[PDB]
């Protein structure tokens, strides 16, 4: 199996924002699958 | 064996950039110059901090660059002065067609299509005397002339017609550097032993015997076979002669020469050095080469051997 | 005809088709050369674009002569495009810039190369300028062989006199216009 | 092929001397310099801690990748063996220009150190020069103006 | 790769239908009329 | 190697106010670069605010004296109605002309087969070419003809190519290098024993074999084989220099829209579309 997130957690607060991403039923571990990844696990940006 | 076989990388070096040149008029700019302390070679850093500067400046004289009158020859819409002769030509020896646009009935056009002589724009090339190599297309090989000259490859071919550029042209086939050089070495080695022993020894009553027997036999080899074959051959299919006066420059060409300020600055001058090239050929054989280098190795190697040893050891004793 | 092995020594029928292809189109093998500014003559200012022509071109071997380069190996010659250095290669070398040799080449060792000219040495006590150079890229040293062309030159010392001021316009054809017609004359006046 | 070509080898000039009959041309001529000047500091791969194995790194936008040596694979070309002649240890790179120091006499300076995992296993020396000056630019502040 | 195509950066000349979808959005936001736009005319344009 | 993670900058200073949008952008350039498997920096390279700029908006200028097509550029009087199209796109030099008043400008209007590629760009750090730079086909009312040893043709030249030659070359190089191996082995022991004893009647006997063999065998082959060749059918094609260049119409739109400030951001825009370099010689042909 090859791995994808679930859908990004959409923002958390201004002054510093962050999204965030599982893979519960998703990962490669189940049935010694391939690449869980393609991107960052997490992600953060400033407000403006 | 050999590393690094390629020798060690000198990386390019400029000198401090020199002053803004007196500021060019015509051109408009002014031009910094810098010179080379060490060129790049076996694969150093470029001179990638570009070799040359211009600056946008405001002129200190007018322009004193003239218009053509040239003696009743016909001004073509470019600048061209052509021979008065191809005045309504048929063709096109203006490039601009300025010559034939509204005309009545033209000049005799050739009685045929004839395709021009094969790889003629060569000969109209320039040449980087300093780099090896072409720069430009100094002639127009494709000027026509307004006549109808023709040459014959061989009784097969059509007929190829001559542009005025060229004095003469021959077609031929020659051999002209013919170089074949060929070596072998070939080795081969045969070894072998084989070899066989026995023996037996003998010594209440007592008594006690012995033997042993071996044999051996090898046999073994290397071989090597390694051949070369260098064939180089230089081919002469044409040779020709550039004339030695009134050579119809290109278009291009034409172009930057008279574009050049009239005042020197060594910048602008010298890209018609990196544009069209240093020289240009006044003969030579417009030929084919054919470079070949093969080089073969073969080794071999072989084994074979096989062996037996035996050994009895018994005893009696009674009474 | 390029991607025949070789092994046979030359396949006469591929030969022989290239050998044909190249009636139709040669490529340039050996050369004779004129200087490019020798040409002009059509341009406005042309003697005087001439001048300042072979004077850049005095100017550009000056910065791009590939004497400048480092030894060529195996004997080729070093030629420079203005920003690199490559070496032209002997029939029998090969590599980026001449790097190594087939067997038979090996056996030549002959080596005679120049290196730069020095600056001028100032006059000679005649008024003549002069400069030499010193065959010194990688010497004739196994083998033996002389650099080509004339060691040193001599040149006259000269140098400017006036206010530079610019430059005039100048064409082939005019200056013997020792008469010429009389003129439309419209400011009317009076002849001698 | 002669009916259908690409380009094959090339000789470049630099895309800023091309600004020519626009709105301040002449000021968009060293801007687009400078510009190419900050382009190629973004993307020289200098940036990048070196790809083993002879691969060359490049910028991605913001992002390093390699061009591998063949059948050598993965980011940093660790994984699987080399083909055809192999010169052994690590030939030397560059990280980047410590920024230009502040003018003297008309003239800034630069330095760059070989500060990646050094020149190693015999490996040839870093291909380039350590240190850099250039002229400064206060003749287009002056001047264009 | 026998073709390469390039689109010019802007100066466009648009389709029709598309810039009649686009004369109906609202200056209003509310997403359910711009949504529509990217179902019938796509997301993004294909430039290089 | 561990994945290497992007970090941004601090962002610069803003910029000069833009004249023409009344925007500021500040870049936020790249403190550590994502490496080895890790991420690139999330979110954007730039951000930009409104601003009222001192600076003005440059205004545009046309052509006088010469023609102007609906882009902007300029061409001569003299090539309009040439029936080329010379204006670049949109051929406004061919609009509404009367077939009385017009001529044929050459023979043929075939180009050599990818003139094209020699006016793009080229982006040296990625070693891509880059979208139309030079105007390949400026025709300029000319008929500079050749006629072409390869693919026995005529063709068509611009005033753009300093020099389409026609030469051709192609260079080959060929290595193949090739092993193979092959072992056998044999070993073989034996160590055998008896006796025999006889006391008065009683009596007993008794032999032995410990009997051993051991084989093996390997092979190995590899073949390895390159081959690099390149075709020419034109060796230089020589671009002009910037003087007689002309250029592409969107390139020359970008020149345009170029800010005459110092905003990084929309001069990167005409970088990436257009790369570091042009090409200004080469040899069109194969690899
Ligand atoms: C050209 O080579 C031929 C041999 O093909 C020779 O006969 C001819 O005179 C040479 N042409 C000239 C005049 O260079
Ligand atoms: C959520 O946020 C980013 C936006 O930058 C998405 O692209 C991604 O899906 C992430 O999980
Ligand atoms: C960005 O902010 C800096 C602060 O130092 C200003 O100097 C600049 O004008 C720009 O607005
Ligand atoms: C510096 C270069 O790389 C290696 C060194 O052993 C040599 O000095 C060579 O010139």
């Amino acid at each position: 199996i090859d791995g994808k997130w679930n859908c990004w957690s959409n923002w958390s607060s201004c002054s510093g924002r962050r999204k965030t991403r599982q893979r519960q039923c998703n990962n490669p571990p189940p049935q010694n699958g391939g690449s869980p990844c393609s991107g960052p696990a997490s992600e953060t940006l400033d407000c403006s | 064996r050999e590393c690094n076989w390629q020798r060690c990388p000198i990386n390019c070096l400029l000198g401090d950039f020199g002053p803004w040149s007196d500021c060019d008029p015509c051109i408009e700019k002014q031009s910094k110059v810098r010179s080379v302390l060490r060129p790049s070679q076996f694969g150093g850093q470029p001179c990638t901090a570009p070799l040359v500067a211009f600056q946008p400046c405001i002129p200190s004289k007018l322009c004193k660059i003239e218009e053509a009158d040239c003696k009743n020859k016909f001004r073509c819409d470019s600048g061209r002065c052509i021979a008065r002769k191809l005045e309504c030509n048929g063709e096109n020896d203006c490039g601009d067609n300025s010559d034939e646009r509204d005309c009545g009935r033209t000049k005799a056009v050739c009685t045929r299509k004839y395709n021009p002589i094969p790889s003629v724009q060569l000969m109209g090339n320039g040449f980087h005397f300093l780099a090896g190599e072409p720069r430009g297309e100094v002639l127009d090989n494709s000027f026509t002339g307004g006549i109808c000259k023709t040459v014959k490859s061989s009784r097969t071919s059509n007929p190829y017609r001559v542009p005025a550029n060229l004095e003469n042209v021959g077609f031929e086939v020659q051999t002209a550097e013919d170089d074949l050089k060929t070596d072998f070495y070939k080795d081969l080695t045969s070894l072998g032993h084989n070899e066989n022993q026995q023996g037996s020894f003998s010594s209440r009553s007592e008594n006690i015997n012995h033997n042993s027997a071996f044999k051996q036999a090898i046999q073994a080899s290397h071989k090597k076979d390694s051949s070369f074959i260098r064939i180089h051959k230089v081919m002469k299919v044409l040779n020709f002669t550039t004339k030695a006066k009134d050579l119809h420059l290109s278009d291009v060409f034409l172009k930057a020469l008279n574009h050049l300020p009239l005042e020197y600055n060594s910048a602008l001058y010298s890209r018609i050095f990196d544009d069209f090239g240093t020289h240009y050929f006044t003969s030579g054989s417009l030929g084919g080469v054919y470079d070949l280098l093969y080089q073969f190795s073969s080794e071999e190697l072989k084994n074979s051997g096989l062996t037996e040893e035996e050994a009895k050891h018994c005893v009696r004793i009674e009474t | 005809l390029a991607w025949e092995k070789g092994s046979s020594g030359l396949e006469e029928k591929t030969f022989s088709e290239w050998l044909e292809s190249v009636k139709e189109n040669p490529a340039v093998i050996d050369f004779e050369l004129a200087p490019i500014v020798d040409l002009v003559r059509n341009i406005p200012c042309a003697v005087t674009k001439r001048n300042n022509l072979r004077k850049a071109l005095q100017e550009y071997a000056a910065k791009f002569d590939p004497c400048q380069c480092a030894p060529c190996p195996n004997n080729g010659r070093p030629t420079l495009s203005g920003t690199e250095c490559l070496c032209v290669c002997q029939s029998g070398t090969y590599g980026e810039n001449c790097e190594k040799q087939s067997p038979d080449y090996k056996s030549n060792a002959v080596d005679g190369q120049w290196g730069c000219w020095s600056s001028w040495s100032t006059c000679d006590a005649t008024y003549k300028r002069s400069r030499t150079r010193e065959c010194n890229n990688p010497a004739p040293q196994r083998g033996g062989k002389r650099c080509e062309g004339e060691k040193r030159q001599e040149e006259d010392c000269t140098f400017s006199i006036m206010e530079n001021n610019g430059q005039p316009c100048i064409n082939d054809d005019e200056e013997m216009k020792e008469v010429d017609l009389p003129e439309i004359e419209a400011d009317s006046g009076c002849p001698q | 092929v002669t009916n259908l070509p690409q380009v094959i080898k090339q000789k470049l000039t630099p895309l800023y001397e091309l600004v020519k009959e626009v709105p301040c041309a002449s000021v968009k001529k060293l801007y687009l310099k400078w510009a190419l000047e900050e382009y190629l500091d973004e993307f020289d791969p200098c940036h990048c801690r070196p790809c083993q194995n002879g691969g060359l790194a490049t910028v991605e936008g913001t992002h390093c990748l390699c061009h591998c040596k063949p059948y050598t694979f993965g980011a940093a070309c660790e994984q699987g063996v080399l083909v055809g002649n192999q010169a052994g240890g690590v030939d030397g790179g560059w990280s980047c220009w410590s920024s230009w120091s502040p003018c003297v006499q008309g003239k800034k300076t630069r330095s760059r150190e070989c500060n990646n995992p050094p020149p190693s296993g015999g490996g040839r020396s870093c291909v380039g020069e350590t240190t850099e000056s250039t002229q400064c630019e206060d003749e287009e502040l002056e001047h264009l103006r | 790769e026998v073709a390469h195509y390039k689109l010019k950066p802007r100066s466009l000349m648009l389709h029709y239908e598309f810039l009649q979808r686009v004369k109906r959005l609202p200056l209003e936001y509310s997403y359910g009329e711009y949504r529509d736009l990217f179902r019938d005319f796509g997301t993004h344009y294909i430039t290089e | 190697s561990s994945p290497v993670n992007c970090q941004w900058d601090f962002y610069a200073p803003w910029s000069e106010c833009n004249g023409c949008t009344k925007t500021q952008t500040r870049r936020r350039s790249v403190a550590v670069y994502g490496q080895y498997g890790g991420q690139p920096c999330v979110g954007n390279a730039f951000e930009t605010q409104s601003c009222e700029p001192t600076r003005g908006c440059p205004t545009e200028e046309g052509c006088g004296e010469r023609f102007r097509c609906f882009s902007g550029q300029c061409i001569s009087k003299s090539l309009v109605c040439n029936g080329d199209s010379d204006c670049d796109e949109d051929s406004a030099d061919e609009d509404r002309c009367e077939d009385s008043e017009r001529r044929p400008s050459c023979d043929i209007d075939k180009p050599p087969p990818n003139i094209e590629l020699t006016g793009n760009g080229y982006n040296e750090l990625t070693g891509q070419f880059r979208n139309r730079v030079i105007n390949t086909k400026s025709f300029g009312g000319q008929c500079r003809k050749v006629f072409s040893g390869d693919g026995k043709d005529f063709y068509r030249l611009s005033g753009n190519v300093l020099s389409y030659t026609f030469q051709v070359k192609i260079n080959n190089d060929f290595n193949y290098e090739f092993y193979n191996s092959t072992w056998s082995y044999v070993k073989h022991t034996s160590t055998e024993h008896t006796s025999s004893s006889r006391k008065r009647r009683s009596s007993s006997s008794s032999s032995r074999s410990y009997t051993s063999h051991t084989n093996e065998i390997h092979k190995g082959k590899s073949y390895q084989l390159l081959v690099v060749e390149n075709t020419v059918e034109v060796a230089q094609f020589i671009n002009n220099n910037p003087e007689f260049l002309q250029l592409a119409e969107p390139f020359w739109k970008e020149l345009s829209h170029l800010p005459s400030l110092y905003d990084y951001s929309a001069y990167r825009r005409l970088i990436d579309q257009y790369g570091t370099h042009y090409l200004q010689s080469g040899s069109l042909g194969g690899e």
